[PDB]
This record gives C-alpha cells, structure tokens and sequence, in this order.
C-alpha cells in the first residue's frame, strides 16, 4: 500500500506565527493532475472534522488560514495565523486508491508565555 | 411569385394577365454588413438558376418553354368527381393539392406514356412527311 | 424542410465574455433593415410540441458551453456492449480552470437562401391550435439562452394576459408552462451564504392572477400549492448561474399557501437563503462536475421573472383537491417557451389540374 | 445540512458478536458510507465501505472475516457487526458519509460523534 | 403480463426497455395513478407517494434504454401492478409479496409440532411447496404445517412458494 509518513512528530509554535506540516508517500498518486490528499484535525472529546481536501480547494466553514501545496510524494499543509484554538492532532490521508492508509499524526501545541 | 396564397384559382388566373400588362407597361452601415449583400445576391442567382433548370426540364411531357400547357390524357371521374366551377371558384390551391395527393404518382407515368405515344406517331407520320 | 440554420448575434469581439468570443468566431452581424411581408387570408396548422428547430438550438447551446466553463474534473461513465454483468466503468477528465466572466448575449436565428419562416400573430394561439393572422420573415427576434429551473429568468413577456400551455392536460405526465404579462423583479446578493429578495406586493397579485386563470379548467376542486416532493438537489430547489457562481436556493416560503377565491397568504422584503456549490450534477448527460473555488465576494444579480413551470399530481384518491408542485429541468421544456411561433417552410411551384381545353394534335 | 448520530457506549464479553448502529438524517440514498476505528496509539484506519443504493461491498484485507456491515435506508441506519471479540477490539467507532460513484472520498463534510466499545468480563 | 414474487426484505428489479438509445422520458405508475419515479431531462424526481424513500434507479443504463426500478426493504402490502410509459406503449408488470417464516423464534424442542406463518396479500392464492433436508416434501397451498420437529430436522427447510408457475425460495429458522 501507499505508506504515508508525516513530520514533525511533535510541533510547537508561538501564537501568531507560521505553522507547517509535511506528509510524504512511498508511491505517486497523481491521476489526471488532481492531488488526492485530505488533512483532518482531531481534538479530545470531539470527533475529527474534514479541514482541507485535495490539497488545492478549501472546505467551507473553515477559516481561510489553512492552505496546501506540494507535489509527487511531498506535500505541505500550512496554517497562518496560528491561534489558541488550533492545538490538536492533525492527520494526512491519501485518497487515491483503496485500500487506504492513514499517517502517523502530528501534535500541534500553542506556545504562550 | 405568381400570386398570394388564399385567393382562389380563378381569381389568380384572371389577375395574372393584368399583372403582366402592368409589369410590361413600365408604369447606418457596419463594414461587416457587406456579407448580407452577398447573402441576397446568392439567393437571387439561385432563384434564377432553379427557374431556368425547371423550365428546361419540363420538356419531357412536350410542354417545354411555356407556363400553361395542355396534354392528351382524358380526365377520369374516380379521382375528384368534381365540376369546373366549384374547383375554379373554391378549394384554395393547398386544399386541392392535398385532396388528390394519393394519385400524384400515377398521373406522371400516364402523361409520360402519352407523350411517348404522340412522339412515336408523329415520327411515323414524318416518315411519310 | 429540415435544413441547417445559422446563428446571428450583434457581438462585440473585444471583451473577455465567452459568449462574445463564440459570437465573434461563428456569427455575423444583424440585418440592417428587416423586411416583413404580411400575408392575407391563410390558415396553417401550427404545432409546437413537435417542432424541429429546438432540437438544433439545444445542440448549439451545449457546444457554446464547451468554450466558457471548462470543468476541472468531468466524471462521466461509459459501458461496454455485453448482453445480459455489463461492463460499466467511470471515466475521468481534467483540464485547466481559469476563472472567466459570464453573461448571456442575445442571439438571432435566420434561415438560408431558399426557405422562409412563418410566424403567428394571434393573441392566444390556443397552444397547438391553428391561427390566421400569419406573417412571413427570414429571422427571429432576440433570444437569451439563460439557463435555470423551477423559474424562468429574463425573457420576453406575453401580449396582454398571462396564458397557460400544456401538451395534454388530465394526464399528470407533462409539464405545465405559464407565461406572464408583467415581469417581477428579483435581486440576489451576498462566504458560503447569500440572500435573495422578491417584491411580495407584485408576487401576491401574480399568484392571484395565475390561480384565477387556472380555475377554469378545474372549477369545482380546490387548488393548493406545495413544496417539491424530493429528488436531486438541482430540482428540489431553485438553481441558476450568475457571475461564474452556481446558486442554489430553497423555495419553500412561496408554495405553502393553500389558495381559494380569497386570500390566505399573510396579513416588504421576502428573504431567501442561498448557498453556493462546487460539485454539481450536469444537465447535458450524467456525471458530476467540479469547478474552482468561488470569487472573493461582492457579487450581485438583478433579474426579471416572466414565466413559470408547474406540475400536477392526479389520482383516484383525490377528494375535491388539486395539488400543484413546482418542477422542471428538461431544458427543451424551458426553451420551447421561446420558439413556439416560428415555422420553417419551403415553396413549391408545381401543380396539376383538370381543365376544359384539349391539345391540338 | 446532513447530520449523523450513534448509539451509546457498550461493555461486551469476548468471543461474542455485537451490532452497533449509525443513524443519518437530508436523507441518504445512492450514497457511499464507510466505517472508521480509533484506538490509542494507532491513529485511524478505515474498515468497511458499503453503498446502500445497491448494497455494494468493499472490505479492508486486515478486517476480512471480522466485520460485516449492513444498511436499512427505510430507517436510514447503517449497522456494524463484529464477532470474535477480544481485548484489542475495545475502541471508538465512527460512521462516515459522502456521495456516490466509486472513488469519491473528497466530500466528507461531516462525521459522527462515535461509539465506545469495551471488551471486558468485569 | 410478467409476474414476480417478493421476499419481504430483498430488492427486486422491474425493467422496461426501448430501442432508440437516446434517454427518452418514462414513468412508473401504480394501479392508483400515482407517480413513483421518472426521468426529467437528466435528473431524478421521486413521486409523492408512500414509497418515496425506498425507490431508486440505475443511472448508468439510462443511456442504453433499460430503465429499471430498484425497490429496497420490500413489504407485502406493495403487491400491485406497475406500468412503463417509455414512448407511447403501456409495458406493465405485476408483483406479489408474501412473507413466510416461523412463529416459534428460538424456543423449540424435540417431539413437538412446527407451524409456519405466511402473510400473503389479501386476494391471492399462492401454493407453498415446502422442501426439507430429510426429504419432507410437504405440499400445500398458502397454509402449511408440520406435526414433527426433532434434531434430525435441523437446518432452515427450503420450503419455497410457487404461484402462476413462478416460485420464490424461502427458509425457516429451526433451532433445537
């Protein structure tokens, strides 16, 4: 299967600063040019939500702070500006072919005084 | 162009002679608009072409070079069972054409055969003179 | 005849509009001075449900859409011929998605050299019934290809009174069309939320007139409206296009009022919720379509409402009632409300007749 | 806006078979649902995907013979059935909606709250 | 007039057919003149009836004429005639539904009698042709009964039901 590896394992950011998370794949997933990646967020006590899809088109209701980029087997989810509410566990998923394979997840913690 | 639809057969036949007498007596541009002049001239040329071709091809039945001919095929009664005045004063042209639309294929063959017979007899006489 | 007619549009050829681009590539300017001949006492049987012109404009519009809104993903199926598991797999397609402006432009339809177009003049036309005051021309009036469902947008009005048209009433199978004689304003404005407003003071009168005209066919029963019965989102609720945005709007607060000879609606501004989309169901076949994200904001639309599409619900369980639900979606149905007059004809000169003379032989 | 809900938490004995339910309310027809599992230290992994509009089936290899899904669109409810219960089977379960056609997985605009299952004899 | 039999829990197909291959309109009307489905352009519109939610249709065969009508979670009361309206014809089919099962859910013993419950539509006379692993081919009409039920008779007896030359296979829950 297409094995996904996320980075960094742990991530810390000061409020108001850029945030970035990377996801890499063992095999290419390009099919007619559309990138089939989904970025989800998970908070304790609540189920995960779909935050970004396809790496090029935003989900409604989610503020515009999120964005995506990359190609091939290296993709990046970018957040700006970070806030107190964004401390959570983010997952990168491939939506190319079944069976599907989640990543390792990355933890974002808000850094304050 | 011989007449305006709706008018009866006899009225158009009567009025055509007067129309001929009258006609013989002699009594904001877009530079892409040039296309429309050609669109009109082509239509006129095609009309003239079709008129000439049809006039030339109307000669099989021996009625070439005329607009009102006559033939030598007797008129049956099973086709219309109608008299002169009713046909020539009523039954607008479209209705009459619809009425006898079933037999419009046999009459052509009958007329062609009659023309062939007349031509053969005339040539036989020509052999005499 | 069944010839091929050419387009005719007063295009511009300088702007970015895709309609302008298509008109410039293949259309020619309009006639500088039209000429209409008023024929006399003629009577020809007009039929609109069986016309052949629509089958051509509907294939021209689809070609037009292949130059304005290209799809990021065009997912359509295709099966393999097997008598019966018949092979059927989804096919993927993708191209560039550059955002472009979009606004319909009037288009004229004309006949080539050798044919004519008859047009009727009766104030009612009875639908598919013969009329007398006929005229002959070579081109039609201005037509806007605006696309929508459940409501007819900007378009020509009636002559003097709102009229109802249907192929065969009493069969609860064919869509009923209604044409008004005075347009009603509509204004839609707005990231994923927007509102639409319609003048109620005119809409109530419009419904009153429509119902008053309608009772004639069904005098005894009581006419009542009701919201859509369900189905695809493109037909349950109003859907249209504006500024490269595919607006979907619910229309429940307009058909809940049960109507009688009196008023039972209310007693300003009729608010109407709307939310844009990106994954839509195509109307040119089967398969979903996705486009690029929406524009930044500040998009407005002002339009007129002239026509209406209404369906009927019949059966033997009916007890002195008649429920009329909103429907539509068959683009041919939406477009027959504009080409129900013109008829293409060819002229035949020949003729055979029995005369009293005899040939000289 | 499509919404989903799930039943309450469950305590079960090992080796038995149990059925959980997920209720979705726009009604779902010709859609394509999946099931997801969450256990500590393992992220997420999708288990089974069925299509009610024809009851089409797609399984993950690791769960072969362990999970059976069903659906009843009359009550608009999908069902997860799992047998051969052990300690490792204690986890949270989620139901995920979408829309039809095979490899869509691009419009998961919502997810359920999830149901907890614990396999213990206490 | 093709006639089909249901199972009270499974789906069934009732296909019309054409030859133009151009996605021509159609419908599916019951015996009471009520719409259920029907193409409108290229969309779908369910009829305002009691089977709005369960109904469906295959949206890939519309390009090849076959306009089926897939019904999910079938029930007995749904037996009635249905009609296509492809172009101008009146292609119609009939469906009858009857649920055959066993009233004794799980409480069963050895040496007692077993009786089956059949819920057939009011106004039809299907014939239950039962079949058992031990060769117990009990033949009867709508109502059938068995006076013996023991260990040797384990397994869901394949007592089908046939009517008008068409038979549907059912099973009976047997636990002892």
């Amino acid at each position: 299967d297409i094995v996904l590896t996320q980075s960094p394992a742990s991530l810390a950011v000061s409020l108001g600063q850029r945030a970035t998370i990377s996801c890499k794949a063992s095999q290419s997933v390009d099919y007619d040019g559309d990138s089939y990646m989904n970025w989800y967020q998970q908070k304790p006590g609540q189920p995960p939500k779909l935050l970004i899809y396809a790496a090029s088109n935003l989900e409604s209701g989610i503020p515009a702070r999120f964005s995506g980029s990359g190609s091939g087997t290296d993709f990046t989810l970018n957040i700006h500006p970070v806030g107190e509410e964004d401390a959570a566990t983010y997952y990168c998923q491939q939506s190319h072919e079944d069976p599907w394979t989640f990543g390792g997840g990355t933890m974002l913690e808000i850094k304050r005084t | 162009f011989l007449g305006a639809a709706g008018s009866t057969m006899g009225a158009a036949s009567m009025a055509l002679t007067v129309q001929a007498r009258l006609l013989l007596s002699g009594i904001q541009h877009m530079l892409q608009l040039t296309v429309w002049g050609i669109k009109q001239l082509q239509a006129r040329v095609l009309a003239v072409e079709r008129y000439l071709r049809d006039q030339q091809l109307l000669g099989i039945w021996g009625c070439s070079g005329k607009i009102i001919c006559c033939t030598n095929v007797p008129w049956n009664d099973s086709w219309s069972n109608k008299t002169i005045n009713e046909i020539w004063d009523n039954m607008t042209w479209m209705q009459w054409e619809k009425e006898i639309d079933n037999y419009t294929q046999h009459i052509y063959t009958l007329l062609e055969v009659s023309q062939i017979q007349q031509e053969k007899n005339e040539q036989e006489l020509l052999e005499l003179d | 005849a069944t010839t091929t007619l050419f387009c005719a549009s007063d295009a511009k050829a300088y702007d970015t509009e895709v309609h302008n681009v298509w008109a410039t590539h293949a259309c020619v300017p309009t006639d500088p001075n039209p000429q209409e001949i008023v024929l006399g006492n003629v009577t020809e049987n007009f039929n609109m449900w069986k016309n052949n012109m629509v089958e051509q404009m509907h294939e021209d519009i689809i070609s037009l859409w292949d130059q304005s809104l290209k799809p990021c993903v065009k997912l359509t199926p295709l099966c393999v011929t097997l008598n019966c598991l018949i092979n059927c797999n989804t096919s993927v397609i993708t191209q560039a998605c550059p955002k472009v402006s979009f606004e319909p432009i009037p288009i004229h339809y004309c006949a080539p050299a050798g044919f004519a177009i008859l047009k009727c003049n009766s104030k009612t036309f009875n639908g598919s019934g013969p009329c007398t005051n006929v005229s002959t021309v070579q081109c039609t009036h201005g037509i806007r290809p605006v696309v929508s469902t459940q409501l007819l947008l900007n378009g020509s009005l009636a002559e003097e009174e709102i009229v109802i048209r249907s192929e065969n009433i009493t069969d609860n199978a064919k869509t009923i069309i209604v044409q008004l004689n005075e347009a009603v304003e509509i204004n839609c404005t707005r990231i994923r939320q927007a509102h639409c407003n319609i003048s109620k003071a005119r809409w109530n009168e419009t419904l009153g007139q429509i119902v008053a005209k309608l009772e004639e066919q069904f005098p005894n029963k009581t006419i009542i409206f009701n919201h859509s019965s369900g189905g695809d989102p493109e037909i349950v609720t109003h859907s249209f296009n504006c500024g490269g945005e595919f607006f979907y709007c619910n229309t429940t607060p307009l058909f809940n009022s049960t109507w009688n000879n009196t008023r039972t609606d209310d007693y300003q501004n009729i608010t109407l919720q709307c939310r844009i989309k990106q994954i839509i169901n195509m109307w040119q076949g089967v398969g979903k379509a996705m486009y690029a994200p929406p524009i930044r904001g500040q998009i407005r639309c002002s339009s007129n409402i002239t026509g209406l599409l209404l369906t009927r619900d019949g059966g033997r369980d009916q007890n002195g009632t008649e429920t009329f639900r909103p429907g539509g979606g068959n683009m041919r149905d939406n477009w027959r409300s504009e080409l129900y007059k013109y008829k293409v004809v060819k002229i035949e000169p020949l003729g055979i007749a029995p005369t009293a003379c005899k040939r000289r032989v | 806006q499509v919404q989903l809900k799930q039943s309450g938490t469950e305590l079960v004995r090992p080796g038995t078979s149990v059925k959980m339910s997920c209720k979705a309310a726009y009604t779902f027809t010709d859609y394509w649902i999946g099931w997801v599992k969450q256990r500590p230290g393992h992220g997420l992994e999708w288990i089974g995907d069925f299509y009610p509009g024809g009851d089409y089936t797609l399984y993950s290899e690791n769960f072969m013979g362990k999970a059976s899904l069903t659906a009843d669109t009359s009550s608009n409810t999908a069902y997860m059935q799992l047998s051969s219960l052990t300690s490792e089977d204690s986890a949270i379960y989620y139901c995920a909606r979408g829309h039809y056609y095979g490899y869509s997985y691009a419009w998961f605009a919502y997810w359920g709250q999830g149901t907890l299952v614990t396999v213990s004899s206490a | 007039k093709k006639v089909v039999l249901g199972k009270k829990g499974d789906t069934v197909e009732l296909t019309c057919t054409a030859s133009q291959k151009k996605s021509i309109q159609f419908h599916w009307k019951n015996s009471n003149q009520i719409k259920i489905l029907g193409n409108q352009g290229s969309f779908l519109t369910k009829g305002p009836s009691k089977l709005n939610d369960r109904a469906d249709s295959r949206r890939s065969l519309w390009d090849q004429g076959n306009f089926p009508l897939i019904i999910k979670n079938l029930k007995i009361e749904d037996s009635d005639t249905y009609i296509c309206e492809v172009e101008d014809q009146k292609e119609e089919v009939q469906l009858l539904v009857f649920g055959l099962t066993a009233n004794s859910d799980t409480h069963l013993l050895q040496g007692q009698s077993l009786t089956l419950t059949l819920e057939s539509p009011p106004g039809s006379s299907p014939s239950v042709q039962c079949r058992s692993p031990r060769g117990k081919n009990i033949q009867g009409g709508k109502t059938l009964s068995v006076s013996q039920l023991e260990l040797q008779d384990s397994g869901t007896w394949t007592c089908t039901v046939l009517q008008n030359q068409k038979k549907v296979e059912f099973k009976i829950d047997i636990v002892v």
